[PDB]
């Protein structure tokens, strides 16, 4: 529950149902709904799943950053006393923001990473735990921050682990994988030749296996390696 | 800002 | 509750605050907590009560067009038969809709219609009223159609009776409610000729007037009537 | 799509 009584099959077709609309929020429930079901997940599948939390977080994330914003502005000199207002509301978002990441965690705990056994699967999850506890470092401020951040660490490293051994340097999932534990070298752990280093090296292998490919997985590998670019013209 | 997938 | 035990002004400053991180949801519940402090709205406050839930409803009924387009399609010959599941999902987001143009239908009945004795607030609650039913008559399929559009009709034709007698024919609220009103007539009422009659009755009315005017007036009412004129130039 | 407001 709630989603305990809908078939699995249904749940699939209503997610992305909630995809055409842009409704994130259901897409992610039926989703959630899914997973608990206690069957693995098609490569379709786990990118549905991705695919709804990316997008119910990043809205919460770029809401964080405009009121976070806003209350720094209040905390500088000669700025009026406005009152507990703005730190309350940065706080419930934060709160919201911080469940949904619990929440998919969770759904990664219990059970997709214990069953996940290709490196194809593997690797996805993973990154998505990278990315999860990435996020609430990204507001983390007290006593936890440390090990938030070396969570987020070790599981971008055994994602990336895996990704090196068993999948060509050209997989769209290695490729993103890189490119968010490239950001992660560079804005959560303060470690800007790291993130510079690990997308250069990664653009560079792809690039030197991109004659393998046929025309399509040609498309889909330089789409993200474009990514790659973008950050490194960004940070040097 | 920078590129995350 | 559950913004019962927040001050007035905090939840109109938190109103404020979640427009600017475009969180209209918590907009929407921070405004419905202020109205239910039982004191008339301001102007200003009044303008983010209407922007809270036009964001909301704007959502949902950009969703329910793209599952009901979906679920015709399922309906037309030689369709592969799906099973429920469109259809629910369709029912889900059309009922999710439904609940909130009730909570502001609720919120004007009890008890902003009531206690707005100026022009300028008496309209503008009597054109969100028309505008709600108008959400509820566009998926409206039963016994009850017929009543929900003259509702919809009834609320617009005393705010439009009212407007006319107390405020300018440049008015930003009386050149929207009138803009709204030739909407329903074109689209719910199927009187696509009073739909355009009322838009250029409006727009010539105002042009007249335009030279009473400041500047800012001036660009306020000028941005309506080119709203007037974008609808006259798609029906004819 | 038709303008209101
Ligand atoms: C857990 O991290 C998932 C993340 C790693 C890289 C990438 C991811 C997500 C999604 C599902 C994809 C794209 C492509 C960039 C664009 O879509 C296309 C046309 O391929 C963006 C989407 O969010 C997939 O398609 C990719 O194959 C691949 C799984
Ligand atoms: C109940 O119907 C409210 C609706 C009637 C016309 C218009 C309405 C809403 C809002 C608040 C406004 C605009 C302007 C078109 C744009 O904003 C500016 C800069 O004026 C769009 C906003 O939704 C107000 O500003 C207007 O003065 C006026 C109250
Ligand atoms: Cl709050
Ligand atoms: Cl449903
Ligand atoms: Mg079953
Ligand atoms: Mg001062
Ligand atoms: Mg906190
Ligand atoms: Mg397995
Ligand atoms: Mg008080
Ligand atoms: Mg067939
Ligand atoms: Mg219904
Ligand atoms: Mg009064």
């Amino acid at each position: 529950g709630a989603m305990g009584s809908m078939e699995r099959a249904s749940l699939i077709q209503k997610a992305k149902l909630a995809e055409q609309a842009e409704r994130y929020e259901d897409m992610a429930a039926f989703m959630k709904g899914a997973v608990e079901k206690g069957e693995e997940l098609s490569n379709e599948e786990r990118n549905l799943l991705s695919v709804a939390y990316k997008n119910v977080v990043g809205g919460q994330r770029a809401a964080w950053r405009v009121l976070s914003s806003i209350e720094q502005k209040s905390n500088e000199e000669g700025s009026e006393e406005k009152g507990p207002e703005v730190r309350e509301y940065r706080e419930k978002v934060e709160t919201e923001l911080q469940g949904v990441c619990d929440t998919v965690l969770g759904l990664l705990d219990s059970h997709l990473i214990k069953e996940a056994g290709d490196a194809e699967s593997r690797v996805f999850y993973l990154k998505m735990k990278g990315d999860y506890y990435r996020y609430l470092a990204e507001v983390a401020t007290g006593d936890d921050k440390k090990r938030i951040i070396d969570s987020a660490r070790s599981a971008y490293q055994e994602a990336m682990d895996i990704s090196k051994k068993e999948m060509p340097p050209t997989h769209p999932i290695r490729l993103g994988l890189a490119l968010n534990f490239s950001v992660f070298h560079y804005e959560i752990a303060n470690s800007p030749e790291e993130a510079i280093s690990l997308a250069k090296t990664t653009f560079d292998e792809a690039m030197a296996d991109l004659h393998t490919l046929s025309e399509d997985s040609y498309k889909d590998s330089t789409l993200i390696m474009q990514l790659l670019r973008d950050n490194l013209t960004l940070w040097t | 800002r920078r590129k995350s997938v």
